[PDB]
């Protein structure tokens, strides 16, 4: 009968097209340790994810950019 | 009074559904076309095959 | 710079009140200070002693170790003036030694969600962060984001305000790897609006009168976390379903809806979980 | 003020008492004044009350020759607006520029700005001056606030 | 499937979508379950890249706020089209 | 009592409008039924070919 995964695509597009209708807000979640733990960071493990999550570049957009939005014509 | 004030608001709720229905219309017309292009391909590939 | 912080605020905003000293400003005379490669520190400060163009006999101002090192290695120093700031912007030398320097130390300073602009780079602590309380609600309550700073909340009132002004719908999307607190930073957006967008029933720590549905907005999730949440080797409260969440706001703007949608239940375990893993919680509860 | 209208003020004072001896709570000052042909801002009154917080704002007492001088000391007044001032100052929710005003937002300004209105205060000023989409003709909302 | 719809049954103009991904799951034994997880996870870096760069600029551009478009060489769509795509060479 | 009924007529309208969209949805999933079917047919068809 029609598969799990293709029906999952018949839901994936319901997950992820709505997401391109919706303005994003982001939570850029790093893992400090691969050991489950409270408090444990690793100096190379974070540094890796600072490159894998794209931080240098992710800076050079929103470093210039705006947290708050709120409608200006109302603001005038 | 009480019917009036309410009819007003429920219509905005039917507006919430209204957009989403066109969003699904948009999607189902995508899916259809996905399927037509795949069928159009398989028909023409049947010929060549 | 700003109002200094409480125990809870200290985890909301960085300690913005940075300071200034003559010694680091006198030491500037050693303009040949450059950052140099290290396993142990990532990078440390050394100084150019003899410039071979592409090499330089550089010498550490720590161990005094003369290391002839290349110009391309030597990463021009960044003075403390930009220390561990609110955004990932203000560091003059946008460089490897220093980008690293601003996030490495930022989680560790308690301050997980890091404004790199709007998107907040978060490092999942696996901890009861104090930044979720009706102090952090009634202070964040529909509030102006000067005092409502880098947090899943902060973006969530940016969302809650903008949406209702602009009429463009809003998504809040966590990223990153296993047990990186998508699972939680979500339930914070849940803890935010539950007493933020919603109707004050008339009207500390966690103790307060939530609204009726808004109570159920919190209580939605522990029901699901019985019926779909399971330990793994990585996360002991792992979510054995991934989900999308939605918080539907009305015409005037309050929480009308809360739509959580499941894709894939990781059912496979329900018979036989591997070594040091648990099935769905509710079993063990019952 | 004439003795006539001041007698009416003497009553608008006299009514509002506590222990029965010519004593009005600070709180009541502006509101009584407001009915007495005046709209004195909380900031205006707070000047002529001496900056209480909520505690001694609720606790401190007026008496008639503290009240009636206060009334006067705002009443002969400086800036107080007219239609032209308030059409711009109520074009204040025009969203594009539309000659009609934003429904939620007129409520929000009233919660969000200076003299923070309750929900109650906000809704009362605004309600039913919008249409189906919630656009308020301010050109009229102005005259409504300016006379009544 | 019964339960999550009885939950939403009690819970449900604007909305706020949020995404708890049972997520970026690198165990040893990574079965199908773990793939299509790390797929939406893959998509979600590519959502950042398509958002804070592109669509955050396109929320800025839905406005015409002073925004210089800046791209950084971070399009991941080939790794998604590898996992996702039905015909042509399949995913 | 008459103003109310004007708004009632108007409600039924938006309900109808919800229904042309939800009818087109029900058109497009059946449109797509014949489409999906044809592909999975032409796939079996292709296997032999």
């Amino acid at each position: 009968f029609r598969t799990v995964g293709q029906l999952y695509k018949e839901q994936l597009t319901k997950l992820m097209t709505t997401l391109r209708n919706t303005n994003p807000n982001f939570v850029r979640c790093i893992i400090p340790n691969h050991e489950k733990r409270a408090g444990k960071l690793d100096a190379h493990l974070v540094l890796e994810q600072l490159r894998c999550n794209g931080v240098l570049e992710g800076i050079r957009i929103c470093r210039q950019g705006f947290p708050n939005r709120i409608v200006f014509q109302e603001f005038r | 009074e009480a019917r009036r004030k309410e009819l007003e608001e429920k219509m905005v709720s039917l507006l919430q559904e209204k957009n989403d229905l066109q969003l699904q219309v948009q999607a189902e017309q995508d899916n259809l076309a996905d399927a037509e292009e795949r069928c159009d391909q398989l028909i023409k590939n049947k010929i060549q095959l | 710079a700003q109002k200094p912080l409480s125990d809870d605020e200290k985890f909301l905003f960085v300690d913005k009140n940075f300071v200034n000293n003559p010694l680091a400003q006198a030491d500037w005379s050693a303009k040949k200070l450059v950052w140099v490669p290290s396993e142990k520190h990532g990078f440390e400060a050394a100084s150019i002693k003899e410039e071979k163009g592409d090499e330089v006999t550089v010498e550490l101002q720590e161990n005094g170790k003369k290391v002839t090192l290349s110009k391309d290695d030597i990463q021009k120093m960044n003075p403390p003036k930009f220390s561990k700031v609110e955004d990932m912007a203000e560091l003059t030398c946008l460089n490897e030694a220093s980008v690293l320097h601003n996030l490495r130390e930022r989680y560790f300073s308690g301050l997980i969600y890091t404004y790199s602009g709007l998107f907040c780079v978060v490092i999942n602590p696996y901890k009861q962060l104090p930044i979720y309380s009706e102090k952090i609600i009634d202070m964040y309550k529909g509030k102006k984001r000067h005092e409502m700073p880098p947090h899943i909340y902060a973006i969530a009132d940016t969302a809650y305000r903008s949406m209702l002004q602009d009429r463009e719908d809003q998504s809040i999307l966590c990223t990153g790897e296993s047990g990186a607190g998508k699972t939680e930073n979500t339930k914070k957006v849940i803890q935010y609006l539950a007493v933020v967008a919603s109707s004050h029933k008339g009207k500390q720590g966690p103790s307060f009168s939530y609204g009726e549905l808004e109570k159920q907005l919190l209580q939605a999730n522990p029901i699901l976390e019985a019926f779909g949440n399971a330990k793994t080797v990585k996360n002991d409260n792992s979510s054995r379903f991934g989900k999308f969440i939605r918080i539907n706001f009305d015409v005037t703007g309050y929480i009308v809806g809360a739509n959580i949608e499941t894709y894939l239940l990781e059912k496979s375990r329900a018979i036989r979980q591997a070594k040091d893993e648990r099935t769905f919680h509710i079993f063990y509860y019952l | 003020f004439s003795e006539e209208q001041t007698a009416e003020f003497k009553e608008a004072f006299q009514l509002f008492d506590r222990t029965g001896d010519g004593k009005i709570l600070y709180s009541q000052c502006g509101d009584v004044m407001r009915a007495l042909g005046q709209n004195p801002t909380n900031a205006e009154v707070m000047k002529v009350l001496g900056n209480p917080k909520s505690d001694e704002m609720n606790l401190k007492t007026l008496k008639f020759e503290q009240f009636l001088p206060m009334m006067q000391t705002i009443a002969k007044n400086k800036d107080q607006g007219c239609f032209e001032d308030y059409v711009e100052g109520l074009r204040v929710f025009d969203k594009e520029g539309n000659g009609t005003v934003m429904g939620a937002e007129i409520r929000h300004v009233l919660v969000t700005l200076g003299e923070k209105m309750t929900e109650e205060e906000v809704e009362q000023l605004v309600a039913g001056h919008e249409d189906s989409n919630g656009c308020i003709n301010y050109e009229e909302l102005v005259r409504m606030v300016l006379s009544g | 499937r019964w339960i999550l719809t009885r939950v939403n049954k009690a819970l449900d103009a604007s909305f706020l979508g949020i995404l708890d991904i049972a997520g970026f799951e690198i165990f040893e034994i990574n079965s199908f379950e773990q793939l299509c997880i790390n797929y939406t996870n893959e998509k979600l870096q590519q959502l950042f890249n398509h958002t804070m760069f592109i669509l955050e600029q396109e929320e800025y551009q839905r406005e015409g706020i002073e925004w210089n478009f800046i791209d950084f060489g971070l399009d991941l769509q080939p790794c998604i089209e590898l996992i996702e795509r039905p015909t042509n060479p399949p995913g």
